[PDB]
């Protein structure tokens, strides 16, 4: 509330908020902001009849109700503007499918069904999360994506930066019955989705989020790679260049492993390094584990490959769910290139 | 500066002045010259004391004290049971605002020092009696204005400056 | 089963990585971790213990600031870059027997004090030995690793 | 009922603590049980001038500098400068209220007497430099909180606790 | 005919200087003295170059290549490195505009030539990483006055403006 409506006005606000909090003031408020309206009504002699007694009351009634209830009141234009944006983001999200090289299935509004190659899927999810949030690089049809905000010559229209969205990746043979690949798809995610849980860092602390996750498969093996672990998604326009981070962190080594600078048995070598990595709690010991687990299993003397030190302990979980997560994110970036690979071969 | 002293309207019997010779200029804030009463500064946190009743100290935020402020010095002889303060006129906090002055306001509000040894009771106290403010409107812009009286129509509004804005808090002692 | 001594390899390694300022006194210790790990799986614990204190140089301030290492995290090993290294890893070894109850604390915190009881802690280690070599091996194995990715070279 | 001060928190160290004789009992409405302090009271007008500043009252609603209720004297029992009067305290203004209260208490508030000779514009100060923030804990208030916060783990939160809910006016003369 | 330069704010290491003594006057553009930056201008269809650290245009009314006219001299030496044009300042993009200027101008705006012996794209790209506006703004634009972070209230307000205002397009090759 306080940073939206910004100008004179969000001095007036700030100070509605403030009388509130531990069930404050109760109508006996208008003291502090009736200095704030009525030493403001006076800027122009047209004041025809308003009871400034009442309107700093309706307005503390107004916010009253979205505090109490913990939800934004919805009016039609809440509803044509989310509306509206889920339409533009459609037109950007079929670009992507078509950059990749998919075959989209349908995609209506937020949601998306496509049969992209299993070469182009890890950087598809990258892009279409991060347009998905209005960040993004070079314009895909005549429209950009600007830092939350797609725009159409000129024309800045609002994104959808703070709504996750989750992914599901089925790497499946041509021949498999497109039936339950599909419904798969349909109780892997949308009942699996549901009951994965990781470490999100929340205003200082570390709690456990449960969105936004992108998950994998490959017949029997599954892989989870959130998306944000940070859980108001975007509070800044610094945050939109973390979206997705971990993606291209696999797509990074992805790369480097086809080149041969880095072997593939660095999916196999993880394991004795999982153990320390996981039970080391300073960061300056993981970054050196996670240094020499990647020289030793590489093939080459020139390689300076990073892990972004912040996706050091997510601790995936699952409740009592007939799908087993590795419970630890450089973990589950193992298992994601084995399922990528697995799909090559 | 621009001295002013404050006046209030209370349900009492220590209404109509408690204060003496007037301005002795010819200036001052409170205008009622267009549509009824305006600039009524409302002060919060205070009472009416309806005993001798000059201003009471009231921790209690729900009180709305309002009155009108006029110039001059509160009788120039009382330096026992005011306020004696000072501010810039826009760290103020009017009613129905009027023009803008940058200066500064040595504001007299008459209040006393009780040192109360009962604790202070609050009572809701709205306008009663409508023939009861004919005595205090010939007591606040008839006193020291004196414009009223002689060929002035708003005296219809001028009931309805009073028919529904002043509800100040009282004490029940 | 031992879960919790990848963890117990963290808190030692980083006691003997801190009591061992001389830039040297690493490197050789990342020689001690590497080798003397694989003569207690071939040579046997006992065999490779002997090896270890005899070229600890025991006996001095040094056997003392191995009994401060147990609490206090302050302590240096002062000596030869060989002593400081052997003997680090006999502090690795001891650590252990006390963390995991195999060895009595006391009993060896008075051992490594008392002259005429050294000779009982041997004795103690030799009955002790199939237990021992079993259990560590996670344990030894992961400071092992630890030291060649920790200690590098300037 | 029986004694209560108003202990206010000041930025300079003109009347830093001063609290004779106890109550018989120890009722401070004030309860830092396990993690927040608990009952801070902000009231209208009285504003700090950071040197000496013991809180002259002020018409305007915004001007605000609050303090903590514990059940004290009138610092030092002398007559100097205190309000002494007393509400039901059921008219308060208490953020994070814990608990119960004694309903028509001995309540000291602490008063300075009208600044004059100046011009203020008083300005609103967030506090920082933590510095301060445990200076106002080591004598000032183990002493008035003398049973808690030695006997529980928790001890450093309070001292940004009094950072997201204390902030207030500066007068700056 | 005012003498005007053009000064653009991207995160590279480039921008130092490019420029030399003064306007011939001091009628500026850094219009700081209210809120932080005013009068910003953007430049339409042009890249950025993300290194020899000029501007090149590219055809798509599409790219926006942001900074603050402050005018000055184009190094005393360059006369083919701008466009030599004249405008009558109503033919801009232009954002924070003050009171309309009816004046006409001089232009030099750092040009660096086409030159597509590679391939020309279009990078978004924009300001965060407070050493990555540290760097830039003590650069140059807080000398246009070095009254500003002498005596500057509105420190807080103008290293915004780098993040808020100064969006320009890289050239990712």
């Amino acid at each position: 509330l306080v940073n939206a409506g910004s100008g004179s006005i969000v001095d007036y606000v700030k100070t509605v908020l403030k009388c509130i909090r531990e069930n404050l003031n109760k109508c006996s408020c208008a003291e502090k902001i009736y200095s704030n309206e009525v030493a403001k009504v006076m800027f122009r002699v047209n004041v025809e009849k308003a009871n400034v007694e009442e309107e700093v009351k309706n307005s503390l009634e107004y916010f009253e109700t979205i505090l109490n209830e913990g939800r934004i009141i919805v009016t039609p234009a809440w509803h044509v503007s989310i509306s509206s944006a889920l339409n533009r983001g459609l037109l950007v999200e079929l670009e992507l499918v078509n950059k990749h090289k998919g075959f989209v299935i349908y995609a209506g509004g937020d949601d998306l069904l496509a049969m992209l190659p299993v070469d182009e899927v890890l950087d598809f999810i990258k892009e279409s999360r991060r347009a998905f949030a209005g960040f993004g690089t070079e314009k895909l049809g005549n429209m950009c994506l600007e830092n939350g905000f797609v725009r159409i010559n000129n024309a800045y229209y609002p994104s959808l930066p703070i709504v996750g969205r989750s992914y599901s990746v089925i790497i499946a043979h041509y021949a498999d019955p497109l039936f339950f690949v599909i419904n798969d798809s349909y109780n892997l995610l949308e009942e699996g989705k549901e009951i994965i849980r990781y470490r999100v860092m929340y205003n200082g602390e570390y709690k456990d989020a449960k969105k936004d996750v992108a998950i994998f498969r490959y017949q029997g093996l599954t892989s989870v790679i959130p998306l944000s672990l940070k859980r108001p998604i975007v509070s800044s326009v610094s945050d939109f260049n973390e979206i997705a981070s971990i993606i291209d962190v696999i797509l990074e080594l992805k790369k480097r492993i086809d080149e041969g600078r880095i072997s593939v048995s660095l999916l196999y070598d993880y394991e004795k390094y999982k153990h320390l990595i996981v039970a080391s709690d300073e960061k300056y010991l993981t970054e050196f584990l996670v240094k020499d687990w990647i020289k030793r299993n590489s093939l080459r003397k020139h390689v300076e490959f990073t892990i972004d030190e912040k996706l050091y302990g997510v601790r995936l979980t699952i409740e009592n769910y007939p799908i087993k997560i590795p419970n630890d994110l450089i973990s589950n970036i193992v298992y994601t290139l084995r399922i990528i690979y697995g799909g090559e071969k | 500066s621009t001295q002013r002293e404050y006046v209030f309207i209370p349900i009492t019997n220590s209404i109509t002045i408690d204060v003496k010779i007037t301005i002795g200029g010819s200036d001052h804030i409170t205008n009622i010259d267009e549509r009824g009463i305006h600039n009524v500064l409302v002060i919060t946190g205070y009472a009416v004391d309806e005993k001798n009743g000059r201003l009471v100290p009231t921790l209690d935020p729900c009180d709305y004290v309002k009155g009108i402020l006029v110039a001059g010095t509160p009788q120039q002889a009382q330096s026992n049971d005011f306020l004696t303060l000072k501010l810039p006129a826009n760290k103020l906090y009017l009613i129905r605002k009027k023009g803008n002055i940058s200066d500064d306001l040595k504001i007299y509000i008459p209040y006393s020092s009780p040192d109360a040894r009962n604790s202070m009771k609050t009572k809701p106290v709205s306008i009663s009696d409508d023939t009861i403010v004919n005595n205090i409107i010939k007591e606040v812009f008839d006193k020291i204005y004196n414009i009223t009286q002689k060929e002035k129509v708003k005296i219809e509004k001028v009931k309805e400056d009073i028919k529904e804005l002043f509800s100040y808090y009282a004490l029940e002692q | 089963l031992y879960e919790e001594d990848y963890k117990l390899a963290l808190e030692a390694f980083k006691k003997v990585f801190n009591a061992l300022t001389h830039y040297g006194a690493k490197q050789a210790f990342r020689s001690r971790a590497r080798d003397l790990v694989e003569e207690i799986y071939n040579s046997g614990f006992i065999p490779t213990f002997f090896y270890i204190i005899s070229k600890a140089e025991l006996n001095s301030d040094s056997l003392d600031s191995l009994i401060s290492l147990f609490s206090s995290d302050n302590a240096i090993l002062r000596g030869s870059d060989e002593n400081v290294s052997y003997s680090a890893y006999l502090f690795i070894i001891l650590y252990y027997l006390i963390k995991r109850g195999i060895i009595e604390q006391k009993f060896l915190i008075q051992a490594l004090r008392c002259e005429k009881t050294r000779l009982d802690l041997i004795d103690k280690l030799y009955n002790l030995a199939p237990i021992i070599s079993a259990k560590i091996r996670t344990y030894l194995l992961a400071i092992k690793r630890l030291s060649e990715a920790l200690i590098e070279a300037r």
